[PDB]
């Protein structure tokens, strides 16, 4: 799955996170997630964030720490950091 | 000298003063009255605002229809016509809220899952608190890290599945979702308060008890603002089917208080909230006052013939105790809000107690009524409902009607006639005697509460009338596009209903008041007709003639000083004369510049409306005056990238050289440059962050804006009569990072102040903090009631 | 409340008069016989004189020294107390307070300045001193008016600033000193608003 | 005559534990009617005076509590149960038997208690600087000599001007400077400094 194509893969990456958060948050439609707004407003906490990491790891394979939510407040920064992690 | 004559007189005077001060302090500590600022309510039927409640009370209408078909009830085996079968209720009707199933989790920082886990009671309490805070006129975002107490009255009951079995996606949030303490903890956490948060469960008399506590912490001084309320709602038919086992529920579900055909008390649901503040503090800051609370009393009935059996001696004692604490007599009360639950045995006892407590020393008959006739028993939501009814009736100067009272009871004696049942509306006009009322509440646990309410002082009269020619902007904000549209539609509707409102009052109320939210809209209409036109235009969707734009987590602005390019200016004598800030700062800088440069302020700032030797100092002068007025108008600067003369302007602004000294240095620069022709600051000629002191005599576009944007500043404001190089900046806005917006100051000869109104409206349109008190200050504008926030609710239910 | 809010003051040459006004407000001025007290710079408070109430006669008493040149007025219509000057001397420079009582000194006013001297608006002279051999510093030479501020390299240095209150010499011109300490260059700057001769000077052995 | 009232001079204090100031007299101040004609006044740094206690033991309205006066007609006392940081300044005893009261007296002083520390000295010669023409000036300076109280004399004396700072705030140590002036007859050849915290006197010349 990690074929590492041209930077358009980041767009594909940008599509996975917006889905992975949605199933965590419970939104029926994955599109109902603001991009600029950070996760703090969305209601994430000690619970919802935790498995958010784990289900993110198995899909990707990279390792990220617990502080990730405080490292990247919003989806854009987290996606950029994840893209810069591998490749 | 002063032998025995003056020496002791001074000591006597000092001792008398000290004694007077101490006794005044004692009186203030013991019996300081409190004031009600605003109220919020949710009642069965179509009632959602106190105005609708008063309209229903005046028109004499009941709000009992039937049962809800949304909450998944069986509705069918709930009444097998034999009373004693298991699972068989008795009420074929009642008064129930039709909005409990819906909620808006997006407005608060709430996830859909934990929102699904949240009890309806705290769900309604959050909206009640926000609405009452907006109705008071205090921006809900201003209450941060401040002592403010919250007191709630609830009954635990049950909402969803048991904790032991758990759920599939909502498991950890089950405990916090259903807990009485969280009902107030969540309000405190959301509003960021720091006063005590307390939940009290004392049966149907809970709510009143809450306000009693709110009347103590304010008096002692541990808090300066209180929010006291009660709530009751039913997500399960368990209460009716369990109370039917005592055969205490009337079949149809009405309250026939003091009537010959009493059969029960029925059930309902509702919510109420009041905001309380010390009278002196409230009047000091100009907060509105609706009514005054003076004395309250709480008591227990002691040992009786069972838990549910009431008592009369306890009620008499609590009434007398409340009267004594209020420091009044039994003859100073004109009407009472009795319980009037409508049961067979409770009514005679309450009637006898009220008789013996009030009517023995009475010349005028005492009016009696019960709101439970119109709405039914609301359990813990009652008590505050009676207070709201009494204050509304007292303000409106009319006593409403009690239903099902044409047939008086036969088990009570009215031979004395001191108590007259309220069957028809009675005028309640103002006069020499102040109006007072009393409210009672009794619970099934055995706790009684009584309170006394008095009219607000009649000192508001004495307002003058002043006029002016300055037009003021109108702003309105919300957290979503549909929210903005609905808010605009509601404002246009309300302005259509009520004519004669001055633009100043609406502008001031839509000023400090409603909070600051992402989606913003602003404009400035000459009159109200064009205001309605632009409002309906915003309601349709296409925003033209106004300014819009989202701005999330943006609170900073940047001042940039462009060089030459705003030539021919468009001389504005109106700016100098109308605005006093110019007439002070520009005057000071001008007379500073006068001795050095022979040119006077008279000749060409007289202007012939119809040469670097002269312009550059005067452009510097008008630039510093404009910067001063802008910074005085609440908008502060940031790092400045002013070019050419803008370097000297930024030196003056950031604190490099004094106004007179900067004027002199610019005059020297002009005199040496008129020969060849023929605070954090960001450097321009070098491009670095530098201190404002290195700029000296020796000191005399792309990468700069990239770095400034990367720092975190995303807006640029130039002070010029015509924006120059705006497109050059604007083209860069999409070129890298976040988008960039530049706001003009003046226009082509449009030196009128309305141009500055448009500039301010554009400033607020994109994430700029403006001090609205500074731009309003003295206009005589007074507060005016306005519609509260319109929500976007969605169905949130979790079947058992 | 019971504010007083005194008024008047300034600078006067020796042998001149002046008027000081105390404005009673917020209370009944009928019988509240007041007094004037003086506090010299560097010493304690010494009583000047009190005026009785009209109920007991409205007389007044003074305590030597200033007996023949000091008079008190008791304008009851506007509830104003007046202190009248006569032929002032250089040693009378002090802050004057207007009290409320005659024996029990109740709520006090705010005070004035009133200085008597004879000099012109002479600017400073700048006086950087010799290095420790680290105790570099800049004393300021004679200057008549009070407000003069000093700093180091335009306030970039904050630690070690030890500016000291000025004193008075025979000529009536004051001296201001300030020093810093740091192991190892800096430029002292002064401002004299009545003279507007702001200058800079650095010291280096 | 007068009773020549006196107080136990300066008294440093520390936040927390209480403090007290006594007040003696020579003639009893107990009037025949059965009252004591004494009062206490407080002057804050750079502020108008204030009244605390009148007629032996009576707290005026507005006083932030914590102050208690007591004592018979000869041995009065004013005690503070809790010592804060803002109640620092000058305290004055006052009597009322004699109406022509001329002065408030010296009055006691209070400050923040601090461990004893030794100062430093830096003698500065009258160089060829802005002195220049006929005049002379020399300062040897002091720094951080808690508690206050020292002396400066010059030999090989009679005229000098001294200046002292105000507690330096946070560190709570005084700094003092002294200046000696002369016209032309200098260079014919040193300040000595004595502080109870330090040892046998030191000095430095030139």
């Amino acid at each position: 799955l990690a074929s590492l194509p041209a930077p358009e893969r980041e767009k594909a990456l940008f599509e996975l996170v917006r889905s992975h958060a949605a199933a965590v948050l419970g939104h029926a439609s994955a599109e109902r997630v603001p991009a600029d707004q950070a996760f703090a407003e969305l209601g994430v906490d000690s619970l919802s964030a935790l498995e958010l990491r784990n289900r993110l790891g198995a899909a990707t394979g990279v390792r990220l720490p617990t502080t990730t939510v405080f490292d990247h407040p919003d989806v854009r920064t987290l996606a950029a950091h994840l893209t810069s992690e591998l490749g | 000298a002063s032998t025995d004559s003056e020496k002791v007189a001074e000591y006597l005077r000092r001792a008398t003063l000290d004694l007077r001060a101490a006794r005044q302090r004692i009186r203030e500590l013991e019996g300081e009255p409190v004031a009600v600022v605003a109220m919020a309510c949710r009642l069965p039927g179509g009632v959602s605002t106190p105005e609708e409640f008063w309209e229903l009370l005046s028109e004499g209408r009941d709000a009992v229809a039937g049962l809800p078909t949304d909450r998944g009830w069986d509705l069918d085996s709930l009444f097998h016509p034999d009373p004693t079968r298991s699972g068989t209720a008795h009420q074929r009707g009642g008064g129930f809220l039709t909005e409990a199933t819906a909620f808006d989790p997006a407005f608060f920082g709430m996830s859909p899952r934990e929102a699904l886990a949240v009890d309806p009671q705290q769900r309604l309490m959050l909206e009640l608190s926000w609405e009452v805070l907006e109705r008071a006129g205090i921006p809900p975002t201003s209450l941060q890290a401040s002592p403010t107490g919250v007191f709630v009255g609830l009954i635990p009951q049950e909402y969803g599945p048991r904790l032991a079995e758990g759920g599939e996606g909502v498991e950890g949030y089950l405990m916090t979702g259903t807990t009485t303490s969280v009902a107030s903890g969540r309000i405190a956490y959301t509003l960021g308060l720091e006063g005590p948060a307390i939940s009290v469960d004392t049966a149907c008399s809970s709510s009143l008890v809450a306000v009693h506590l709110a009347c103590q912490s304010l008096r002692r001084g541990e808090s300066s603002l209180a929010m006291a309320g009660g709530v009751t709602v039913m997500p399960t038919p368990g209460m009716l089917v369990d109370f039917s086992r005592m055969n205490s529920l009337a079949p149809d579900g009405r309250c026939k208080a003091f009537s010959a055909g009493a059969n029960g008390f029925g059930m309902a649901e509702g919510a109420g909230m009041l905001l309380l503040e010390r009278l002196s503090d409230a009047r000091r800051n100009g907060h509105p006052v609706l009514a005054v609370l003076r004395g309250t009393a709480v008591n227990s009935d002691g040992a009786s013939n069972g838990l549910s059996a009431p008592n009369g001696r306890a009620q008499v004692r609590v009434i007398q105790q409340a009267l004594a604490e209020s420091g009044l007599g039994p003859a100073d009360i004109d009407a009472v809000e009795a319980h009037g639950t409508g049961t067979r045995l409770g009514d005679p006892i309450e009637a006898r107690a009220l008789f013996e407590a009030y009517g023995r020393d009475r010349e005028q008959p005492l009016h009696l009524g019960s709101v439970k006739s119109n709405l039914g028993h609301t359990q813990a939501a009652a008590g505050v409902a009676g207070v709201i009814k009494m204050v509304l009736a007292m303000r409106a100067g009319t006593l409403p009607r009690t239903l099902h009272a044409s047939e008086r009871s036969k088990e009570i004696d009215w031979s004395s006639g001191a108590i007259s049942l309220l069957d028809e509306p009675e005028p309640w006009p103002a006069g020499a005697r102040p109006r007072r009322a009393g409210v009672s509440s009794f619970g099934i646990s055995g706790t009684n509460a009584h309170a006394i309410i008095e009219e607000a002082p009649q000192v508001v009269e004495g307002e003058r009338v002043e006029a002016g020619d300055v037009v003021a902007p109108w702003v309105l904000s919300a957290s979503s596009a549909e929210g903005l549209r609905a808010q605009a539609a509601r404002l246009a509707a309300h302005l259509r209903e009520h004519p004669g409102q001055d633009p100043r009052d609406i502008a001031y109320s839509l000023a400090t008041g409603r909070a600051a939210l992402p989606h913003r809209a602003a404009f400035a209409p000459v009159d109200e007709s064009a205001a309605l036109r632009v409002l309906d235009g915003l309601a349709t969707g296409n925003a033209d003639g106004a300014a819009v734009g989202t701005s999330r987590a943006q609170q900073r602005a940047v001042f940039v000083f462009p060089g030459q390019g705003w030539q021919w200016a468009g001389m504005a004598v109106d700016l100098l004369d109308t605005s006093p800030v110019f007439a002070a700062a520009l005057r000071e800088c001008a007379d500073a510049l006068e001795p050095h440069l022979d040119f006077e302020v008279i000749p060409f700032l007289r202007a012939e409306a119809a040469r670097v030797d002269v312009v550059q100092p005067v452009m510097f002068a008008v630039m510093v005056s404009l910067a001063s007025m802008w910074r005085a108008h609440g908008v502060e600067p940031a790092a400045v990238i002013g070019h050419s003369q803008g370097e000297i302007a930024a030196a003056c602004v950031a604190g490099a050289l004094s106004l007179d000294d900067a004027a002199r240095v610019v005059a020297l620069r002009s005199r040496v440059i008129a020969t060849m022709p023929g605070v954090p600051f960001f450097s321009t000629v070098t491009g670095r962050w530098t201190q404002p002191d290195e700029l000296d005599a020796g000191y005399w576009f792309a990468d700069a804006v990239r770095a400034l944007a990367e720092q975190g500043y995303r807006t640029f404001l130039e002070v010029s009569a015509h924006p120059i190089l705006t497109a050059a900046i604007e083209e860069i806005g999409d070129g890298s990072g976040a988008d960039l917006s530049a706001i003009h100051s003046l226009r082509r000869g449009d030196g009128s102040l309305a141009d500055f109104g448009e500039a301010l409206s554009r400033a607020f349109a994109a994430g700029v903090a403006v001090d609205w008190e500074s731009v309003h200050l003295g206009t005589g504008a007074r507060r005016v009631p306005l519609p509260t926030y319109p929500f976007q609710r969605e169905r949130v239910w979790l079947e058992p | 409340e019971v504010q007083l809010v005194q008024s008047g003051g300034g600078l006067v040459q020796p042998g001149r008069s002046l008027r000081l006004s105390c404005t009673a407000s917020g209370f009944t001025f009928g019988d509240y016989a007041m007094s004037w007290v003086r506090q010299a710079p560097g010493k304690g408070l010494e009583w000047v004189g009190f005026i009785r109430s009209k109920a007991y006669g409205g007389t007044t008493e003074y305590a030597a020294s200033v007996k023949g040149r000091f008079t008190i007025s008791r304008d009851d219509s506007k509830s104003i107390a007046y202190l009248q000057m006569n032929s002032l001397k250089t040693e009378d420079t002090a802050v004057y307070y207007c009290t409320r009582g005659g024996t029990l000194f109740d709520y006090w006013g705010q005070g004035t300045l009133v200085t008597v001297s004879s000099a012109s608006t002479k600017g400073p002279s700048v006086f950087p001193l010799a290095p420790s051999s680290a105790a570099l510093g800049c004393l300021v030479k004679d200057y008549f008016p009070e407000p003069v501020t000093v700093s180091w390299n335009s306030g970039a240095l904050t630690s070690g600033v030890h500016t000291f209150p000025a004193v008075l010499q025979s000529s009536g011109l004051y001296s201001l000193s300030s020093v810093v300490t740091v192991p190892s260059t800096y430029i002292c700057n002064v401002n004299h608003k009545p003279s507007n001769t702001k200058v800079d000077k650095k010291v280096e052995p | 005559d007068v009773v020549m009232t006196q107080s136990p001079l300066s008294l440093p204090v520390t936040p927390g534990e209480p403090a007290s100031i006594s007040c003696r007299s020579s003639q009893s101040l107990l009037h025949s009617n059965g009252y004591n004609y004494l009062d206490w006044y407080l002057q804050k740094p750079g502020q108008s005076p204030q009244l605390l206690i009148y007629l032996g033991s009576n707290r005026a309205s507005g006083v932030p509590d914590r102050f208690s006066g007591s004592g018979s007609g000869t041995d009065f006392t004013l005690k503070i149960s809790r010592v804060e940081a803002e109640d620092v300044g000058v305290y004055y005893c006052m009597q009322s038997l004699q109406t022509p009261r001329l002065t408030f007296g010296p009055g006691t002083k209070v400050d923040i208690k601090r461990t004893v520390a030794a100062p430093s000295v830096f003698i500065f010669p009258p160089s060829d600087e802005q002195l220049k023409s006929g005049t002379a000036s020399v300062v040897c300076l002091l720094n951080n000599f808690y508690p206050r109280g020292a002396k400066v004399q010059w030999k090989v004396s009679g005229n000098s001007q001294e200046s002292v700072t105000e507690q330096d705030s946070k560190d709570s140590t005084y700094s003092l400077s002294s200046t000696l002036t002369l016209s032309k007859a200098d260079y014919e050849k040193a300040c000595e400094v004595t502080h109870q915290g330090l040892s046998s006197p030191v000095t430095k010349s030139f």
